[PDB]
């Protein structure tokens, strides 16, 4: 018996701009990423020493990636589930970091996806451009054809009031936390109480990381968000200074 | 209702494959999921339903289709 009605992906921003613990970090990701087995995995700030541990340590998913030089962003499908059908590189024209849109269309169980990840312009002074990036992804999604079904999920490195001033997620776009209920177990992606990477303590929290998908009603349904990365490796930190978030939902004909 | 029902496809091979669907959603749907999931074109397998065939029209609710009940497919 085969459940084709039931997806699971993981995004997570692994923080591939910390040198230092980068060969442990990794299997700690490659090792959350056994566990669960996702059928795709949406990565951000990924390096080139990143990608080779991916290729052996992960070689069960396919790995299509944003860019090649510095840091960038890749999706990982998971061969035999998911066929791979084709690939597109959309740029933000205006980036002062190398970001851009990677939107891979792939079949899963017999459905069409489009697969969207980025990792939207950084830092608190750079809101102007990351609200110009939201709109480009959020623009991108309705121009895809409507017999697909998007999903975007990435590091927005959005904050509060952001989205709002933005104009707001459009009618036929959703984000799977709030669809949830808002809960609280997941609420912090980026916690810097709980999570000692970057060495500030000081205590500032953010939902940085974020799933939109386009849909028509009760056609993809949300059924769990949780965080993952929350195990101490060996060195005493974690695979990185995000958690990782891990989503389940239904495809519904 | 927000509600749809789950529907699984057999085939002669004994895989069993479960989908989602609405209840007035065409079953050309779920045919063609199944065919791309399985890698089949629809000219060589045929669908039925408690002994008939399917058309592509034809909504679970007009099949008077249940929750857990199983399509036949046949090469
Ligand atoms: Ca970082």
């Amino acid at each position: 018996l085969e459940d084709s009605s039931t997806i699971s992906f993981i995004t997570w921003n692994i923080d591939g701009l910390d040198g230092c613990n980068l060969p442990e970090r990794a299997r700690g990701v490659c090792s959350c990423l056994a566990l669960y087995s996702p059928d795709v995995v949406f990565l951000q700030e990924v390096i080139p020493p990143y990608c080779a541990y991916l290729k052996k340590r992960a070689a069960s998913y396919t790995i299509i990636t944003g860019n090649e030089e510095g840091y960038f962003t890749a999706i990982l499908l998971k061969k035999g589930r998911v066929k791979f059908k084709s690939q597109e590189i959309i740029p933000f024209p205006n980036t002062k970091m190398m970001r851009n849109l990677l939107c891979v269309n792939v079949s899963l169980g017999g459905n069409e996806f489009c697969l969207m990840t980025s990792h939207l312009e950084s830092t608190r002074e750079h809101s102007a451009e990351r609200i110009r990036q939201l709109k480009t992804v959020l623009g991108k999604m309705q121009e895809a054809p409507d017999s697909t079904t998007v999903i975007f999920a990435g590091d927005t490195n959005l904050r509060d009031q952001e989205v709002i001033k933005c104009g707001g997620l459009p009618d036929n776009v959703f984000d799977a936390w709030e669809f949830l209920g808002k809960p609280k177990h997941c609420q912090y992606t980026w916690d810097t109480k709980a999570n000692n990477n970057l060495r500030i303590p000081a205590a500032y929290k953010h939902r940085f990381d974020r799933i939109f998908f386009r849909a028509e009603e009760g056609h993809l349904i949300p059924q769990s968000l949780d965080l993952v990365g929350l195990e101490k490796l060996d060195c005493g930190r974690f695979p990185s200074d995000h958690w990782g978030l891990l989503c389940t939902l239904n495809v519904v004909l | 209702n927000n509600d749809h029902i789950n529907l699984k496809v057999a085939g002669q091979d004994g895989s069993v494959v479960q989908f989602k669907i609405k209840r007035h959603t065409p079953l050309s749907k779920l045919m063609k999921a199944y065919c791309e999931r399985q890698g089949l074109s629809m000219r060589q397998i045929r669908f039925r339903f408690d002994g008939q065939p399917i058309n592509e029209t034809d909504t679970p609710a007009q099949l008077e289709m249940e929750d857990e009940d199983t399509i036949d497919v046949f090469q």
